[PDB]
């Protein structure tokens, strides 16, 4: 009950160094979608649902990182 | 294990919510529409 | 259409008009929505023409 | 106030209705063997 | 009847009376409330109309709709003190997903047969890719079939651990420090912080479920 | 530069970018097309019904 | 097509129509363009630059005064100008020197007219560059 | 068999590294569908579906690593 | 169990790269506005929010993996 | 032979990671084929079976990073 | 309690990761106030305080990993 | 014996890891190859043949990290 | 102190893996410094200031962790 746990929280780690990908990926939606609300106004009601679509998917396999990293934690 | 207490029970349930939304919910919905269209038409 | 006119009058539920109060009144849009949900075509063409969707979408 | 309207459950979505009855009949069958208890 | 009964009669107690009881007398008048279940018929009509419509997008709406208000009640559930992921096993959300897998399927080898397997070839791909092309089309169907799941239950799951081990690590809030000023107020921010953000996650996920289903039943019913 | 925002169009940027060498031309350049063209004597003098013909301003 | 025809127009006199040409300097917003023959068809908006312009001839430069870059699958290089620099006879230092001088202190005057000032100031400052 | 669960876990946490690149591919193949419905508003509804599909093919990506992990730890 | 600490140490250092996906993507959304506000100036009481949100989500990530390694440390 | 085992789990969580790369590639086609069919929609069917190529193989890769692995693990 | 402190060490060491994203951060919001700055010098004065307060806010992300670091070295 | 198995099995997985750049790198030349032929479609005869030579050459680079790998294991 | 400077020494070589954010840092800020000045000569004399603080606040960091790194050698 030594090895194994420690193994276990050395695991936890190495998936929870994923969410990194799911930052940068909120990020680079947010992004895009600021820069197309800029070039066009009139487009902001078309582009923020798949924007915010974007975000809930990075967030997810941010989630599923997390999740990864849970059960080697309880 | 403690499986056969909440999914198939889940899956009645999702049934008959499938069947009671259907049959009541939506209806109401469409004809608060269809009332609208008559008498603004 | 003076009969019409004097019932329009006072008689005019804007916003407490009973839905089953116009079921019962016109039996044909009732055999318009049997009609209609049994055929599958769930659209009413002509609908999105005065009536806004304030759609987050 | 609330009435019943016969919209198509059967005709249109057997398909979610059949794969929902396998996937209990897999669960009841797999229950015994999958359980390792 | 164990908490999974109780939490689920207690849900459509709840979803049935946000309908049939919210209408005092059922008027034309579309109170707040009733304006708000408008919004969201016409919200999951027209995604049916814009991811699935063309012939039949009527047909599938009914579905779309009630996964839908399923979703919702049960992310709204999820926030509460005392709130428990419906049993806080999850793998409800993974039968669903593979039973909608399961159904999507079997519409398409119903509407198809055979000519659903064309679907792994869209526009171009010769006999030398073909095989290829079929299998990674193949693994990745086999993928969709746990995406949904794997996803909602994932993330109502990870925001429950959140909250717990986050209530759990600031039981010394004000218990015995003596630096228990705003700066030791600060995890009560987080936590505030991590309820909107469970909210909003929920929310913006069950559109994410409605739209990724629509997506689906589109590709099993139009073959592109 | 700033000719949309600050400035006012394309086109009074690339009049006065041409502007700039028509004045500073040298004398043997000097003839009556450039002459021509560096005088200005068109004044804006809007219309009554459409804009209130309020004075001929320079354009 | 065998080389590349540019058609070089002012409102004064034209230019060029049609004549056989080879690599053209085309300064736009972000730089020149040395066009060699053909080219894929462009619309570029020119900046105050050096147009040199390569024949069998000579290699003569062209200060233009702006106009634009187009071109068409048929290799047609019109390019829509209205002032050049024939040779270096409109080479002058001290009209440019003190017309810029003398519009700096206009360059904060009226709107329109100051953000102008100042890049008719710098048009004269390319013309210092060119001027050699 | 102790080192073998410990490693177990450690393959288990290394597995889920490779998801924060599905997690940045779904985000920027929904930021260039951003930047397309700004450019071309009119071929959103053309362009909608195979950006669902290049979105179910990375979280496939995503997928087979959880797959991986989940298999490495049960 | 001077080997569990010990890991639980390592993890929660190595749980703390979190930060860097955080940082990443709350200056990606800030560079995101900067552009947009100077392309267009008008646009920026609507383009605000926007960002602001994005960072909020961002650093919430990276909240999380910050408690990831305060639960590995201290639990 | 515990040992053996143990780094073959590790070595088939590290070589897992191939999807990252691969979600990526085929996202950043995805997202250039966006950009291109967004700026030039009459360039829609000669552009879509190339980049249906390329994206197929670019997630081939990852599918051999995964065989890789299987065969690490099986 | 001697593989405690090395861990520990150890951890700090791999603590200091999370600057990266501060670094790059700062990278990337000096390089669009450049970009911005160029394209018009009058949204200077609204951009600069924002690209200030971001930078902050990534320094900040940057000093939560430097604490933690410093957690696991005193 | 075990040992030198084991970190064989290591070195495959740390090897496998070296396909990540393939892919990505076979992304980009598609993603210009697109954007190329979006832009002119008269071009698209003459890129292909350089596109799918740079494309074979990045995947001859994956097949060589794979036969480092595969040796390493065999 | 066999194990404890073992893991001082690989803590340290671990933390200065800073510098690489740091030099991206000051290199993507140069980079758009260049674009600048190129774009437009009269911006250069306002931005070389920005350019410089935004390259020594970079540095700033890369200098926390080379302190970080040099407090686990001596």
């Amino acid at each position: 009950m030594q090895l194994v746990l420690a193994a276990k929280y050395i695991g936890a780690g190495i998936s929870t160094i994923g969410l990194l990908g799911a930052g940068i990926g909120i990020a680079i939606v947010f992004a895009a979608l600021i820069n197309g609300v800029s070039r066009n106004p009139s487009i902001k009601d078309t582009v923020f649902p798949m924007a915010i679509l974007g975000f809930a998917l990075s967030e997810a396999t941010g989630l599923f990182c997390l999740m990864v990293s849970f059960l080697l934690l309880f | 294990f403690y499986f056969m207490n909440q999914l198939t029970y889940g899956f009645l349930l999702m049934i008959t919510l499938l069947i009671l939304f259907s049959q009541f919910f939506l209806p109401m919905i469409l004809r608060l529409y269809v009332s609208r269209l008559f008498i603004s038409k | 259409l003076q009969s019409t006119l004097d019932n329009i009058q006072s008689a005019r539920p804007f916003d407490e008009l009973t839905v089953d109060d116009l079921t019962k009144i016109k039996p044909e849009i009732d055999a318009k929505v049997e009609e209609m949900v049994k055929k599958g075509k769930w659209d009413v063409p002509g609908y999105k023409d005065r009536f806004g969707n304030l759609n987050v979408m | 106030m609330l009435k019943r309207f016969p919209t198509p459950i059967l005709k249109v979505y057997w398909p979610f209705f059949v794969a929902g009855a396998a996937v209990y009949y897999g669960m009841s069958k797999a229950a015994d063997l999958s359980s390792n208890t | 009847l164990t908490t999974f009964s109780l939490y689920t009669i207690i849900v459509l107690l709840v979803i049935t009376s946000l309908y049939t009881l919210t209408n005092n007398n059922n008027k034309i008048i579309g109170s707040r409330w009733l304006i708000s279940q408008e919004a969201i018929y016409d919200t999951i009509m027209n995604m049916t109309k814009g991811q699935i419509g063309g012939k039949n997008w009527g047909l599938y709406f009914p579905m779309i709709f009630t996964l839908f208000m399923f979703i919702f009640i049960a992310n709204l559930i999820s926030m509460i003190p005392y709130s428990f992921a419906l049993s806080a096993h999850l793998v409800f959300i993974i039968s669903l997903s593979i039973v909608i897998w399961l159904g999507n399927t079997i519409l398409g080898l119903y509407k198809h047969g055979w000519v659903f397997f064309s679907l792994f070839v869209p526009a171009g791909t010769p006999l030398p890719l073909v095989p290829l092309l079929v299998i990674i089309e193949t693994l990745s169907y086999f993928a969709r079939a746990i995406s949904l799941g794997l996803r909602l239950g994932s993330n109502i799951l990870a925001g429950h651990l959140l909250m717990v081990i986050l209530a759990g690590l600031t039981f010394n809030f004000m218990l015995i420090n003596l630096f228990t000023l705003v700066f030791g107020f600060v995890p009560l921010a987080m936590i505030l912080a991590i309820m909107m953000l469970e909210f909003a996650i929920g929310i913006i996920q069950g559109y994410v479920w409605a739209i990724l289903t629509a997506s689906y039943l589109k590709d099993a019913v139009y073959l592109h | 530069s700033a000719w949309r925002k600050a400035g006012i169009s394309y086109a009074a940027y690339l009049n006065v970018a041409a502007q700039a060498i028509r004045s500073s031309l040298k004398t043997e350049l000097q003839t009556a097309s450039v002459l021509n063209r560096s005088q200005t004597d068109a004044f804006y003098t809007q219309y009554k019904n459409g804009t209130a013909a309020s004075e001929p301003t320079p354009i | 097509s065998s080389g590349l025809k540019l058609q070089f127009a002012l409102p004064h006199e034209t230019l060029y129509s049609g004549s056989e040409v080879t690599q053209v300097n085309l300064p736009a917003k972000s730089g020149r363009i040395g066009v060699l023959a053909n080219h894929v068809p462009t619309v570029e908006q020119l900046l105050p630059g050096v147009v040199e312009v390569m024949e069998g001839s000579n290699s003569k430069k062209f200060f233009i005064s702006g106009g634009f870059a187009t071109v068409q699958p048929d290799s047609q290089l019109c390019v829509t100008a209205i002032e050049a620099f024939p040779l270096e006879s409109f080479s002058q230092e001290n009209i440019k020197n003190l017309l810029a001088e003398a519009k700096k202190n206009v360059s904060s005057s009226d709107a329109r007219e100051a953000a102008e000032a100042a890049i008719q100031v710098e048009v004269l400052e390319n013309l210092q560059s060119v001027l050699k």
